[PDB]
């Protein structure tokens, strides 16, 4: 609860990298738990935990979008403290997000149903931490998009 | 070369005469003539036997009621053995140091400690023992507030620790010395070198925290930016962040073009770049 | 031309650093002169003390020689 | 000028140090003799004409003088540095002599005190 | 030509800086030593003065 | 290490021997106490050595000795330097009193400097440090050691300007600059002192600073050529009109051309505080 | 004091004493004594590597003192001084006095004033040197 030292690790599975969930080992924590990762006195990032057997104990695995947003480094030392969301105040009502393709090789002009986009975003990221300005990768119609959180309500 | 034979003959004759006189109040004259015989043998350039005779005369003086003369003879015998069996010099200088500390003479005791450490590390291969001697001398100088000698001992032990892969001790010593220099009105400019050395020690441990270390060095001492050491450090950081061989090679060539790098610095840089 | 004057400014960029280095050396020289002067005055004081000591030692030696000559 | 003054002061200090060492040696010899008698009683270019360069000639002369001055100061600094090491060695030698002389007088005083009782 | 003169000047400045730091450390050490020797010689002269005064007064009293 | 325990045991035994010897009742007790305190110091237990040294000094003084007792008291103060500054300070004051009694100006000045250093580094006090520095400067001026006295006076003036009113700092800086003007080697640094004086005058009032800088220019012709005089003139002109932006621009330019001592920045900021 | 120091075999102080004596004497408009003392100090310091470079200043002072005698021998004196110490040519003093003599040869005070102003601007002058320069100007 007070916070424990941890070593940043590589994301174990690409599917969880797409899910943009903080992947940890079974012994470190339990799947679905919410944590705050302290990288410096001024750098605290709220993540959602998703345990996997392949993660070595004592290490916290991060995906590339997470490292980009938080400026993490493979093998970097951090602190992790368990936290519980205040659903009475912190429940998200609306999410206005800006989306920019991560890959420029396969940029397309195909139309996308934004309703299905929102539905899949909620389904994949239900009960997960999101903050203004956060960056992640979202898979829709098997296409990767770079989502940058703009406004929350 | 008849001179060496003549000096040997004269020294052995004087030693034999001293033995005859002592064999025949008598202790003082015996010790004096034995010291003269040891000096003559030393001039004869037979280093091992000259040192043996000098140490025997020193022990005979110890038999007499005298301390300062005994300690002087012991240190001279240690110097004579310097060019002979190092163990005998080590024992004689250890006994001299014990006597000196018995009388409270810190300066000569610490000088003898440094001398024995130096002879052990230059001639023999066991440098770790010399590390203990250097640390003892540094502690004695700190007790005596001898800033120069203590700083020299700390720098030497930190350098040997860095050479022996004791990165943390070297980095701590360098940081402490640099902070002490900066606090004083003078020597603050040399602090840059200590920071650079300390940063190398840290960088060899890892590359991720090298950014934190360089940030600390920059913000703590903003003027450190003007030093080309910080420029080389950031260049090395950006070079090693990616698996590109040309970057660090051209960086080291550019830095070496100005001034030659020392052996320790060159080997440390090559080690860090390779791994 | 724009490129030529950009190059001329780039060349001038090193003049400031050289000037700072030379002023650093000048300050070092000024400090060293002060330390040398202090050492000089202290050495002169020590030499004066040594002259007094040797004069007194010579007087004491003369007195001891007189005493031993008369008593003996 | 600061360099030159430093050099001359160092010269004077060295001579004074030699004087004091001689004095200490005389002290030691005389005191030893007195003690014994008492006991017995019982190719390149700095210019670049690219676009006339009328404001670059004077800089060259200043740079030339500075380079020459620094070259001379290099040797000058080496010469001034050479003396200090020898002075320090002499200082160490007088350290030893003074300690020995002090111990001798102390032991003589102790012997003088102990002879009566 | 510019590179050669610039690098020569930089090497000369570095050498001068190094030797000046060396003599600065040496001068600080020598100043400490001379500060020590002043006190040491003062104590020695005081002690010898005391001893010789005792000797003179004792010999005068005894004779 | 066994060294510490052995030295501690030897010190205890020697203390017991000296206590027994004095209880029976004399120099043997003093020598035993001194040796025990030396072993204590060897053991690295800086505490409790000062008590033994003080006892030895008192026993030695019991037979009218003053020199050996004074040296032992100085050594005890040095031992207490980090163990307990309160006792080190008391021992140093006692040594100063004894040396003044025997008329040793140089030793008294050295002890006055050491006490000021300890006060400024270990304890929290500047007024006491200023007084001790001034006393040492006076003693060394009496001993014709003008360099150290001037250094101490300059340090005192800097402390006063940093914390106290500037009249003493102004006077000291002006006197030091005038003295340096005659000194050939150090005449150049008088510019910096006059620069500090002008900057300090800036704090007192604008017109006063203008008059002071004009007087300095008149007295020292090359002060007109100096960059510091031009900067002070330009800064006074800008502050006369209540223009903070030009003040900041000039400060930044001056810092860029040459670095700062880390105190000139503080004085510049303090001056700018009242610009409004 | 200098005689006593010489009798005590204590060197390195008689030279400075004589230098100061000559500097003081030149104030009272007595040149022969100043010239003799300055040349003696210069020849004594020429062979000493430490003071050899500084000997140039002494020669310049002697030349300045000898300048007031007469220009005819002053040029010869400068030439003689240059002859014995060819490295003296490296010092800017030689060219300085050459330009001053060139200006004085036709009473051209403007050139001499410009040279003195430039020399002062580049480096500060001593009070004695300034006094001698003004006295030469009065000629």
């Amino acid at each position: 609860m007070a916070g424990r030292s941890m070593q940043a690790a590589r994301c174990p599975t690409d599917e969880l990298s797409l899910s943009n969930c903080a992947v940890v080992s079974e012994k470190d924590y339990q799947s679905g738990q919410h944590v705050i990762v302290r990288t410096s006195p001024n750098h605290k990032y709220i993540f959602t935990l998703r345990t996997h057997p392949s993660v070595v104990p004592g290490s916290v695995a991060f995906s590339l979008p997470q490292r980009k947003w938080a400026g993490l480094s493979i093998g970097q030392e951090i602190e992790v403290a368990l936290y519980s969301f205040d659903k009475a105040k912190q429940c998200i009502g609306t999410m206005t997000i800006e989306i920019d393709f991560l890959q420029k090789k396969n940029i397309d002009s195909n139309p996308y149903d934004t309703d299905k986009m929102a539905a899949e975003f909620i389904q994949q990221f239900n009960n997960q931490a999101f903050s203004v300005g956060q960056q992640l990768v979202f898979s829709f119609n098997d296409k990767l998009f770079g989502l940058l959180v703009k406004d929350i309500e | 070369g008849m001179d060496t034979s003549g000096k040997q003959a004269e020294a052995m004759a004087l030693l034999a005469e001293a033995e005859r006189k002592v064999k025949n109040s008598k202790i003082e004259e015996a010790c004096e003539i034995y010291a003269r015989a040891a000096n003559m043998f030393k001039m004869a350039k037979n280093w091992s036997a000259a040192g043996n005779a000098f140490c025997q005369a020193a022990q005979l003086h110890l038999q007499l009621q005298s301390k300062h003369d005994a300690a002087t003879c012991f240190v001279d015998a240690g110097n004579a053995f310097k060019k002979a069996d190092p163990q005998e010099a080590i024992n004689c200088l250890m006994r001299a140091i014990e006597i000196y500390t018995d009388m409270g003479r810190f300066t000569i005791a610490a000088k003898h400690h440094i001398s024995i450490a130096e002879i052990y590390e230059t001639e023999l291969v066991d440098v770790e023992k010399a590390i203990a001697h250097y640390e003892q001398s540094a502690d004695y100088y700190k007790g005596e507030e001898s800033n120069s000698s203590a700083n020299k001992c700390l720098l030497k032990v930190a350098g040997y620790a860095a050479q022996l892969e004791q990165y943390q001790k070297a980095i701590d010593i360098y940081e402490q010395v640099g902070t002490s220099a900066m606090d004083s009105p003078l020597l603050k400019y040399s602090a840059k070198d200590y920071f650079f050395k300390a940063a190398l020690c840290h960088f060899c441990i890892d590359m991720l925290n090298a950014k934190l270390a360089v940030q600390k060095y920059e913000e703590l001492f903003p003027a450190f930016s003007d030093s080309r050491e910080c420029k080389l450090m950031k260049k090395l950081l950006e070079a090693h962040e990616e698996q590109n061989v040309d970057s660090y090679t051209e960086s080291v060539k550019e830095y070496d073009s100005i001034s030659r790098l020392d052996q320790w610095l060159t080997t440390m840089l090559l080690r860090i770049k390779k791994t | 031309s724009k490129q030529a004057l950009s190059e001329i400014e780039t060349r001038h960029s090193e003049i400031i650093k050289l000037e700072n280095s030379i002023r650093e050396l000048h300050d070092m020289f000024m400090d060293m002169a002060m330390l040398v002067e202090s050492q000089g005055e202290m050495i002169d004081r020590i030499e004066y003390n040594v002259e007094h000591a040797v004069d007194y030692v010579e007087r004491a030696v003369s007195d001891t020689k007189k005493a031993v000559k008369y008593q003996s | 000028d600061a360099g030159i003054r430093t050099l001359v002061m160092l010269d004077e200090q060295g001579e004074q140090l030699e004087r004091i060492e001689e004095g200490m040696d005389q002290i030691n010899k005389d005191m030893k003799e007195a003690e014994k008698n008492l006991t017995d009683l019982g190719s390149g270019g700095f210019i670049r004409r690219v676009t006339n360069d009328a404001r670059e000639n004077e800089m060259d002369e200043n740079l030339e003088q500075v380079s020459g001055i620094i070259g001379n100061l290099r040797h000058m600094a080496l010469d001034m540095g050479n003396e200090i090491d020898t002075q320090n060695r002499q200082i160490d030698r007088i350290m030893e002599k003074a300690d020995s002389n002090k111990t001798r007088i102390d032991e003589a005083n102790q012997r003088a005190t102990k002879m009566l009782g």
